[PDB]
């Protein structure tokens, strides 16, 4: 029940720029999250999980932090292939949300 | 190098019933708690119920409960998920994803994940 | 001077799950010990603190048979020291146990086609029960950091689960009806000689 | 009270095979090309550390990631998922100029394993260690 909202979807970003992308909790949730990574036909990915531990197998760029509702996603570089959508979940309530989506893509 | 497979692209009319399947290949069946994810197409992802094998526990979303049940065969180690009267708008992509347990706490943050049933009503 | 009713615990009609063990008291009267020795259906019988062969030889207090239901691969931990499931959240033996520990099949009488839920047992619990206790209390159990305090959901695990046995199920697997006989070494009023 | 040799793995006679990598209770830093590390962030306990010391141009470089697959990769070091570890890859053309090396090309090795004009512009040798944490 805890409804989840990113920042605009639109994000236009070339090549090694930064990108952030800030989801903010509707209740308290702590410092729990999960950001994801949905590339095209295929399943998300996780990236950063408790919001300051970065998940094992994926580049240091992507990088999270925040505490209590404002959480943030900062992109260091936008290599090529981080072409995709993101999402956040919450770790709190059971009824798990994901955010409604950030794709960062061409025009 | 855990990976999760799932059945085919079930196709089956609204009303009826599916029994969509995730074979966690790889990993003891005491350290994941499967956690079924649903994508319908241009939408985007949607929980309806986790389960726990070694525990044998299940809790559902308030949205699915009883609409969606959700059954781990640990003899096999192939949870499955059951969409009792699949009808309305039901039609997406359902993954699988196993989220880490330690000692008996879930901790959430689905890391591997299933190809997904590509779950549609449609000649395509 | 009149015979025990054992046949009101051995031959009840059903038993109460584990995590509610019956404890019926059996006093002011004569056991015969042997017709429970000599019985071919016993699975299981061993004795911690007194020969089987002797029981209606010694004079005890009172009789206490905690009657309860578990699964085959539980009954090996109804059994003083041992540790694991049912000997940590639903039924720990006192290590000093002066009594009987009987067990039975029971697949044919409380284990319907299908899966019968009657039966529960406790997962989880706070820690470990001391020796002869009853958690019949259903609270929530607070796994993670989260004071949820109400409906269950994430970390936040019911303690009672139930068997689900089933007639197919393997025979390590199957519901074994147990009755542990408790006797403590003091006036003594269910003996004969 | 002491430090690893990372004054010796980074700088030492030569660099051995790719099939047998060269050879813990130390403190580690990062201020000691392709800065970019895995897993982890740049900037912490550890448990053992595992340096994998090759040599591979700077073409067949861009192989050496878990999302990016090839031959080079495949056949001769393919990083682990869920990897918790860096990379450093650093120029060697210059000190090691001079077709005679002792580095493996192998693209039929086995299988898939389950663990200037005159110079070339994909034939330029780069210097990899990958760092693996075992905590």
């Amino acid at each position: 029940d805890i409804q989840m909202t990113q920042s605009p979807s639109s994000v236009s970003a070339s090549v090694g720029d930064r990108v952030t992308i800030t989801c903010r909790a509707s209740q308290g949730i702590s410092s729990w999250l999960a950001w994801y990574q949905q590339t095209p036909g295929k399943a998300p990915k996780l990236l950063i999980y408790a919001a300051s531990s970065l998940q094992s197998g994926v580049p240091s760029r992507f990088s999270g932090s925040g505490s209590g509702t404002d959480f943030t996603l900062t992109i260091s570089s936008l290599q090529p292939e981080d072409f995709a959508t993101y999402y956040c979940q919450q770790a709190n309530s059971f009824p798990f949300t994901f955010g409604p989506g950030t794709k960062v893509d061409i025009k | 190098q855990v990976q999760l497979v799932q059945s085919g692209a079930e196709v089956k009319k609204p009303g009826s019933s599916v029994k969509v399947s995730c074979k966690a290949s790889g990993g003891t069946f005491s350290s994941y708690t499967i956690s079924w994810v649903r994508q319908a197409p241009g939408q985007g992802l949607e929980w309806m119920g986790r389960i726990i094998p070694i525990f044998g526990i299940a809790n559902y979303a308030q949205k699915f409960q009883g609409r969606v049940t959700i059954t781990a065969d640990k003899s096999t180690s192939t949870a499955y998920m059951e969409l009792s009267s699949l009808r309305s708008e039901d039609t997406a992509v359902y993954y699988c994803a196993r989220t880490p347990l330690e000692m008996a706490t879930e901790e959430g943050y689905f890391d591997y994940w299933g190809q997904g049933t590509l779950v549609t009503v449609s000649s395509a | 001077t009149n015979l025990c009713p054992f046949g009101e615990v051995f031959n009840a009609t059903r038993f109460a799950s584990v995590y509610a063990w019956n404890r019926k008291r059996i006093s002011n009267c004569v056991a015969d010990y042997s017709v429970l020795y000599n019985s071919a259906s016993f699975s299981t019988f061993k004795c911690y603190g007194v020969s089987p062969t002797k029981l209606n030889d010694l004079c005890f207090t009172n009789v206490y048979a905690d009657s309860f239901v578990i699964r085959g691969d539980e009954v090996r931990q109804i059994a003083p020291g041992q540790t694991g499931k049912i000997a940590d959240y639903n039924y720990k033996l006192p290590d000093d146990f002066t009594g009987c520990v009987i067990a039975w099949n029971s697949n044919n009488l409380d284990s319907k086609v299908g899966g019968n839920y009657n039966y529960l047992y406790r997962l989880f619990r706070k820690s470990n029960l001391k020796p002869f206790e009853r958690d019949i209390s259903t609270e929530i159990y607070q796994a993670g950091s989260t004071p949820c305090n109400g409906v269950e959901g994430f970390n936040c695990y019911f303690p009672l689960q139930s068997y689900g046995f089933q007639p197919t199920n393997g025979v390590g697997y199957q519901p074994y009806r147990v009755v542990v006989l408790s006797f403590e070494l003091a006036p003594a009023t269910v003996c004969g000689p």
